[PDB]
Parts: C-alpha cells; structure tokens; sequence
C-alpha cells in the first residue's frame, strides 16, 4: 500500500476543517467556541489517528497462527 | 519427561481466585447490606438509590470468574510448567486483590450509608469514592491477563 | 481570545420608598443584581417589616390548606403560563384577607 | 398488558434487539471464514475444500433472523397492548 | 543435595514473609470506625 | 391557585429583598450597595427611568 | 448490563477525576464567590 | 481564564479513548436523541429519580462521549470485539508452504509457526487505517497492543499536560506576574519537557527506525530509556538507537537536573531584595 | 545447568507485590472514606478539601501496576536464575512499601478530617503530611525499579 499519499489526504482533510472553516464560522456569539471545539477535536483525531498507523510501520516480531487456519487460509484467501 | 504435577498450580490457581473474590464479596455485601437495612429502617425512602453498591460488589467475583475462565482455557493435561506458575501467582493475586476491595467497599458503603440517611446531598461524592475505590478489581484482573498470556 | 468573568461594579442607588417598590420588582424582571446586608450587625427580628412577612407566611399556610383540600377533592390546576403577570399593590393585602 | 410501563420498557427492548439479530444474521450471511470457532464440526471441513462451510452460517442466520421476527411479533403485540389502553 | 537446602530456605522465607502479611491483615481489619455516633 | 402562588411567594421575596436596606439616621430616600455587571448599565438606567 | 453501564460510568468518573486533579490543578487556582442575582427564576418555587 | 470549552472537547475525547466501544455510543447516540426530541416530553415529566435528573443534566455530554467514543472505537478495530477485514490485508502472505518452508506436518505436528515479516513477500507495508484486522487470531496481539496503548497513553497525556501547565502565561500577564512566569512557570516547562519531550522523540524514532531484518540484535521496547535513567552506561546489548544519542541524554540529564532551585531560591531572595530596598 | 524449578521468583513476587498494595490501598481508601462520610454532614463544603487525600491513595496502586508491568516484561526463562530472585524481592519490597504507604494514608486522612471540623487552615498540614507519605511510597519504588531494571 502507499506510505505516505493516505496520510497526506487525511492531514490535508483535517488541517482544511481546522483552517479553513474558522474564518467560514460566522461571526457570532459562539465563533471562538466553536472554533476551538473543533479545532480541539481535529487535532485529537490527528494525533490519535497518526500514533495508530505509525506504531504499525516497521515491525519487529511477528505473529502467529494455527494449522487449521493455515489451510483454510490457504483455499479462502 | 515432562514436569510431575505441572497442571496443579493452575487449577489451584482458578481455585484461589474466585474464592478469595467471593469471599471479600460476601464481606462486603454483608456490610453494606446492614448499613443499608438500618438506614431504610431510619429512612425508609432512598433505599434502591443506595442499593446500586450492593449490586456493584459482585463485579469483584465476576473478575474471578474471568481469570478462572481463562486458566480454564488454557489449562490441559499437556501443561508445560512455564504457565502453571504464572496461573498460580495471577490466580491468587486476583483473589486477594479483589477480596481487599470488598472489604474497603463494604466498610465505606456502610459509612456513607450512614452519612446519607439523614441528608443526601454527598450522595455524588459517596459514590465518587466507591467508584474511585473500585480500580483494585480492574487492576487484578489486567495483571492476571498479563501474567497468563506471558 | 478566551472566556473570563463578566465585568462587575459597585454601585449605590439611591431610591426613595416608593420608586423602590417598584424598583424592587423591575430589577427582579431583569434577574441581574446582587444585593448585601448593609447593617449585618442588626438582627433580622429588629427589621421592623416582619409583621407583613409573618403575615405573608399565613397567607401561604392558607393556600397550602386549599392545595391540600383540592388535591385530596381532586381538582386539577390550568396552569397554562404567563409568568411576568405580576403588579406590586397594597390591595392584594385585602385580597388574600 | 404485562404492565403499560414494562411493555414500554419491552419495545425498546425489542427495538434494539431485533436490529441486533439483523447485525448478526448479516455477518452470518458474510461468513468469510471468520468464525471458524463457532462452527460445530469434528475434520468435516477438511475435506473437499471450503465447501459446507457457508450453509451452516446461513441455518444460523435463520435462527437470527426468526429470533428477530418473533420479537417483531412481540413487539407489535405490545403496540396494540399500549393501543387499547 | 540443594534440593533439600533450597527447600528449606524457601519455607522459612515464606513462613516470615506470610507471617507479615497476616499480621498486617490483622492490622487493617480490626481497626476503629471514625463515627460520631450521637443519633442512636 | 397557581398564580395566587406565584405572586404571594414574589411579594415574599420583594419583602426579602427589602429587608437589605440602608439604615439611615433620617433619610426616607435608601441607598444600596449592590455589585451589577458593567455591560447592561444602559438597560438598568433605562429600567430605572421607566 | 454491564459493560455499558458500569464500564462507562466508571470511565466516565476515573476521566473526570483525572482531569480535575491534573488539568485544573496545573494552572486553576483560588476561590470565590458565584454571583447569584436576585431574580424571579423561582417560577415553581 | 475559564477553560470550559477546552473541557467541553478534552474530557470527552478522553473518556472515549478509554471507552473504546461503538455499539455502546451509538446506544449513548439514540437515548439522547431520543431525549432531544422528547426534551419538554420529558421536562413535564417530574424529575423524581435524581439520577435521571443529573443525566438529563449530563445529555449534551453524554452525546458527545457518544460520538467520540463511536469514532474511537471504529479506528480500534474492536467493533464487538471483532476485527474487519475493510481493506485488503496487506501482507500478501498467499503460500502455504513456502514463507515458513514446511512440508506437510500440519495436524500431526506442525501446528504453530512464527511468520517474520523480514522475509521478501509476507508484509505489504502498514493497513490503511485503524489497527491490523490479521491480529483477530494472533496471540502476539496482546503484547504489541499493550506496547500501542501504552505508547498511545504516555503521548496523549505528556502534550495535554503540557498544554495544561503553559494555558497558565495569561494568567501571569493579567495579574503583573514576573515572580510567577520569570523563575516559576518557565522553569517547570523546562523541568518537564527536558524529561519528557526525549521520550516522545524516542517513541517517535522507534516507531521507524528499525525493521523486521534488524529485530533479533534490535533494542527492546523502553528498557534503554530506563537505563538512560540509571546513570548507566553498559557494554552490552548496544544497538544504539543514533550516533551521538550516549552524548545527548548525558547533557539532557544535567539539564533536568539544573531546574532544582527554581521555584525555591528566586521569589524569596528577590522578595527580600525589594523589601530591603522598600524599608 | 538450569535445575528444575526456575521460574517462581518473579512471578510470585508481581503477585504479593500488586496483592499487598490492593491491601494498603484498600485499608487507607476505607478508613479515610469513613471519616470523610462522617465528618461531611456537619460542614458540607470541605468535600474538595477531603478528596486531595482520596486522590493521593492511588500512588500505590500506580505504583505496584508499574513495577509489575516492568517484572513481567523482563519475566523469562533464558537467565540461569540470577534476576528470578531480583523480581521476587523487587515485588516484596514494593508491596510491603504499598502496604506502609497505605497505612499511614488512611490515618492521616481520618486525622485531618477530624481535625478539619472547626479550623479552616488544616488542609495545608493536610497536603504536607501527604506530600510526605508520598515521598516515602516513592522512595519504595524508586529501589523497587533499581532492583527489577538490574
């Protein structure tokens, strides 16, 4: 798969909500607010989002399977 | 040449778990069971708000029950020695862990109990402590996952 | 910027008796003023206004005499709304007699 | 019948349950060999290849899904139960 | 030979060990009730 | 009865109010000492005339 | 039954009590007093 | 400052992450929708059962630890405690036989072996997003998610800490802080970030740093961190994670180190200072 | 060689170790429960001065959870039986602290809350005192660590 195209989409997907869309917020009572909740919540999803594909990269150790998978894996995969 | 009575520890393990867990869960609803028949009797009103520890007690003996289901699964007759031990230590860590917290949530749900009969507002921060105290459970049950897994 | 607490200030109001009395209720009306005890030091018995107060009182255990009845006749309440309906006279002193 | 305020609680129950067994009898009709573990066989498999290995997932999707029709059943009994009071 | 020797060692460690922590479950269990106790 | 209710317990809370008072030596005018926000001082002087 | 309700209540209070004892403690502070105006909000009462 | 929108997004995001489900936040969804169309329904209902008063009291939050705890529990791949096979599962690993070289001594023998994503051709590179649904048989599963959450916690909570602790600069400028910001605030910034900013960094660099042809004489998981930690420095079991990283933790560490008086031996030398001078 | 029987030391010292800091913790989270339930009805208010020992009770569970993690990571059979005794005394040594620890945790938070009744000013002895307890659970880590990492 590719390494880098998939995060680049979704970095520039979160990065447009959280830059773009402030100044599309109307000026209003609750633009501060709403800006910062939804800046909040782009740049936790990022962080989460980033920290769950860059901990499967490079691995070490690998894992394991039983012998009845192994053939059923075989004619089903 | 495989090592004699290797499949004893488990066993004893996914014994000493849920009897030490259901023994502190005894103990602990035991207590908060007369505080809380002493204070409907005083306060014959919030008895089912109070009753919630009651049934939260038994979340103890229902972590034992998970590491003795565990061991259970992994237990055979082919048992290598190098998980007999681990389902000993996990088994009985678990149980005694779990038969501490119901200790402590009987004796504070017996306290708060008492406290709130009369003027309930601490009710929110009387369960805050109960559910503060209850992390030993989930502590118990994930070391034991880790022990038996390893 | 960021949230912090609404500006505040002191203020001394000077109000004769009678604008007070409706003065009182407008400031209600509006629900934005804190009050304060200027002569805290007085007992609230030695505020010589407790004889409408005790009189208030009654006239809630009266009402509450005629809640009970009802309820226990069981006769409903409209209830419809309209909250700010509220004059502020000395007649309702007769009327609740 | 069965209380008014329990019947309540009953639809809501079936509400959710029954689109459970919807969820359940959908994976059951998936059935890419994922669940291996819930297959009641002795070496039967084995053989042959992956053959009789989907029918078994569509019997137990069946179950879901007359599971699911019963409480609809239930359920529209206790919409005219909350209905005739 | 250290069978025996490790056998040995092992149950005089556990028995001081287990003889402290019984004691401090002892400790834990039979202490006093912070109460007020006025209303009977 | 609802609005009997509402009004008898607001005049109750009037007389609450009331209790806070300056007590002066002689002046049949009172002056309050009370905390009000800054922003609707306009609204309030506006009440206040009205 | 349980690992919705019990769980989620108890993640619910062991995330609020971190948050309380870490997040206000490293920069809140101090004590006052809430502003509570006289006010006819006493519809029902 | 009050900081309650911050609270608004960062207690639900954190009880999400701890409440990786979706089934149950999409429940949590449809109770406070069904509040939501419901709410004056519901509001002439008498709040009798307080419990249920503080929860309608807690209906916003509860949607949002709904939605949050949805997402979260969708990028888990723990739906139900199953893992979806949404995309393909890029390893590739199609032979049998080969990739693991046995013959046929599968049932009678041969029942369990280890694949090793350093040989060509059984590991296509990370799954597009969420976890790897190929772990949903894998024991190793336990320890390298217990490795991701562990990871995934020290980061999450070492940046909010920190944004925490540095929210405090407005704070010192409205009330005419020096004391508090010159030798205080800035201080425990330094203190903090010279102990944890390297672990992140080291995190990071491990995340990618070696592979699966360096794994066997690759170094462990955090011990090395805590080696760092012991003042040690051993002859044994070095696969040193950079040039030159002995050099920079020695230095790091006394830069921990020098953060000891502040807070302590600034505000009252100078307060004494200025008192002196006042009288 | 490696004799028979290597593999006990670790695993039952991560076992009495997160056993007797769920002791501790559970004895201190129980008395000062009691007393806060008790205290609170006079002087409602001192609810957010009573948590702060409440919430400082969790630093032996903290505790024992990380250093049993660490035993468990470095737990294995490719050592001739030098750290297996490292990690019993390390779980020991931990959980015997946890249980100090959690001693004094529970009288010091039933004498503040008594002693919080009348004068305001207690709650900064109150933090002290528990600053203090606190660098003694941490000194029983610290050695834990220094004896399970070697």
């Amino acid at each position: 798969h590719s390494f880098a195209l998939p995060v680049i989409i979704f970095t520039t997907f979160w990065g447009l909500i959280g830059i773009a869309g402030p100044w599309f917020v109307p000026k209003g009572p609750n633009r501060g607010v709403i800006i910062t909740m939804l800046v909040a919540t782009a740049v936790c999803c990022y962080l989460f989002w980033l920290i769950a594909i860059l901990a499967q990269l490079n691995p070490l150790f690998g894992p394991q399977l039983k012998n009845e998978t192994i053939w059923y894996v075989r004619f089903l995969w | 040449n495989n090592p004699e009575y290797s499949s004893f520890f488990g066993v004893m393990g996914a014994s000493s778990a849920m009897v030490f867990s259901a023994m502190g869960a005894a103990y602990g609803t035991a207590k908060s069971g007369t505080g809380i028949a002493a204070m409907s009797v005083m306060r014959p009103e919030l008895i089912m708000k109070s009753i919630i520890p009651v049934v939260m007690a038994g979340i103890i003996a229902i972590y034992g029950l998970v590491v003795a289901v565990l061991i259970a699964n992994s237990l055979t007759d082919g048992i290598t020695l190098y998980r007999s031990f681990l389902q000993l230590g996990a088994g009985l860590s678990v149980g005694l862990s779990g038969l501490a917290a119901g200790f402590a949530i009987g004796i504070v749900g017996d306290a708060g109990v008492r406290g709130t009969a009369q003027q309930p507002r601490l009710f929110v921060g009387m369960i805050l402590i109960l559910i503060f105290a209850e992390v030993l459970g989930l502590y118990g049950l994930i070391v034991a996952l880790i022990l038996s897994t390893k | 910027e960021l949230f912090r607490s609404e500006e505040m200030t002191l203020a001394q109001l000077f109000l004769q008796s009678e604008a007070a009395y409706c003065c009182v209720s407008e400031l209600g009306e509006l629900g934005k003023v804190q009050f304060r005890d200027l002569n805290p030091d007085v007992n609230v018995f030695q505020r010589k206004f407790v004889n409408e107060v005790r009189r208030c009182e009654e006239m809630d255990r009266k009402l509450r005499f005629v809640e009970k009845e009802i309820r226990k006749a069981n006769i409903p309440i409209m209830d419809t709304g309209e909250n700010p309906e509220v004059p502020f006279p000395r007649d309702m002193i007769d009327l609740e007699a | 019948c069965c209380g008014p305020k329990l019947a309540a609680c009953g639809i809501v129950l079936s509400a959710w349950g029954v689109i459970m067994l919807i969820m359940l009898g959908i994976f059951f009709n998936v059935h890419s060999a994922v669940l291996i573990e819930d297959v009641p066989f002795t070496e039967k498999d084995f053989e042959n290849g992956p053959q009789n290995i989907y029918n078994l997932y569509e019997q137990v999707s069946y179950n879901c899904f007359i599971a699911a029709g019963l409480y609809l059943l239930l359920g529209g009994f206790s919409f005219c139960q909350v209905r005739l009071n | 030979l250290e069978y025996s020797v490790v056998f040995n060692l092992v149950l005089w460690i556990m028995i001081g060990l287990a003889l402290a922590v019984i004691i401090t479950s002892y400790n834990i269990w039979n202490m006093d009730p912070g109460y007020d106790s006025i209303i009977y | 009865i609802r609005v009997w209710f509402i009004k008898v317990r607001k005049m109750k809370a009037i007389y609450h109010t009331l209790n806070l008072c300056n007590i002066d030596v002689t002046q049949k005018c009172l002056i309050a000492e009370v905390w009000c926000p800054v922003t609707d001082l306009d609204s309030i002087q506006f009440a206040l005339r009205r | 039954a349980i690992l919705l309700i019990m769980e989620g209540l108890s993640a619910f209070l062991h995330a609020l009590r971190l948050h309380w004892v870490e997040f206000q403690n490293k920069f809140y502070t101090g004590t006052g007093f809430k502003f509570l105006p006289f006010s006819f909000e006493h519809i029902r009462e | 400052i009050n900081p309650a929108p911050y609270t608004v997004i960062t207690f639900p995001f954190l009880f999400a992450v701890m409440f990786g489900d979706f089934g149950h936040g999409i429940l949590m969804t449809l109770f406070a929708v069904w509040m939501v169309l419901r709410e004056s329904r519901i509001l002439s209902q008498k709040h009798e059962n307080e419990m249920f008063s503080m929860v309608f009291s807690g209906r916003y939050i509860i949607l949002l630890m709904g939605l949050f705890s949805i997402y979260t529990g969708l990028i888990y791949n723990d739906c139900f405690s199953k893992s979806l096979n949404i995309f393909g599962s890029s390893w590739s690993v199609r032979p049998m036989f080969t990739q693991g070289n046995w013959t046929e001594e599968t049932l009678l023998g041969s029942s369990v072996l280890q694949l090793n994503p350093a040989i060509p051709g059984v590991f296509g590179g990370p799954y597009p997003f969420g976890i790897d649904p190929i772990w949903n048989i894998a024991t190793n599963k336990l320890t390298f998610l217990n490795s991701f959450k562990m990871k995934m916690s020290v980061i999450l909570g070492i940046i909010h800490m920190l944004f925490g602790v540095s929210l405090s600069l407005f704070n010192h400028i409205y009330f005419k802080k020096p004391l508090n910001i010159y030798f205080g605030f800035i201080p425990e910034i330094i203190f903090m970030s010279s102990l944890f900013g390297y672990l992140v960094i080291l995190i990071f660099y491990k995340w990618t740093a070696y592979d699966a042809h360096s794994s066997r004489n690759a170094p462990s998981l955090l011990i090395h961190f805590i080696n760092m930690f012991l003042f040690s420095y051993p002859e044994s079991g070095n696969a040193m994670l950079y040039s030159g990283q002995k050099g920079i933790q020695c230095f790091l560490i006394v830069v921990a180190m020098l953060c000891v008086p502040w807070m302590l031996l600034f505000k009252p030398l100078i307060l004494r200072h200025q008192y002196l001078r006042k009288k």
